[PDB]
């Protein structure tokens, strides 16, 4: 019973897409500073 | 009849484990949350269920 | 097995859905931010040319 292995993939690729959107969003917080400032 | 039921609506992309203990053989298919669907199709032919 | 390989395109086109979508965001906020400040530097070249040359009138006039 291989089970463990792939419910241990589902683990893996959750925390890659997971960290795929933190990243992401972190570059819009990035587009917030520049939008401030471009005014400021 | 549950194995050929799930190979032909699966593939082969599940596990299906089974174990004796008395009180028949405990049975499992496994199957991702996408093919849930598919899975539980494959078994209602079968005539076995949840 | 096979199990994994589907797991894993399933949620990588996934991941390709999410970095785009970020960043486009960020871009048009980035965009949307040029074309504030222009309208504004503009606006205000606006109003003191005017105040500038009807400005001077009255001076001439007096």
């Amino acid at each position: 019973g291989l089970i463990k292995s792939l419910a241990e993939k589902e683990k893996q690729l959750l925390e890659r897409l997971e960290a795929a959107k933190k990243e992401a969003e972190e570059r819009v917080k990035r587009a917030e500073a520049e939008a401030k400032a471009l005014l400021e | 009849l549950v194995e050929e039921a799930l190979r032909k609506a699966l593939e082969d992309r599940y596990l299906l484990a089974h174990e004796a203990y008395a009180g028949g053989v405990a049975a499992l298919v496994v199957v991702h949350r996408k093919e849930v669907d598919q899975a539980k199709a494959a078994l209602s032919r079968a005539g076995v269920a949840e | 097995s096979k199990l994994e390989a589907i797991l894993s395109q399933e949620v990588e086109a996934e991941i390709q859905a999410l970095l785009q979508e970020a960043e486009a965001k960020a871009e048009a906020v980035k965009r949307e931010a040029e074309e504030k400040a222009k309208a504004l530097l503009q606006a205000r070249e606006r109003a003191l040319e005017a105040q500038y040359r009807a400005a001077l009138r009255r001076a001439e006039s007096a």
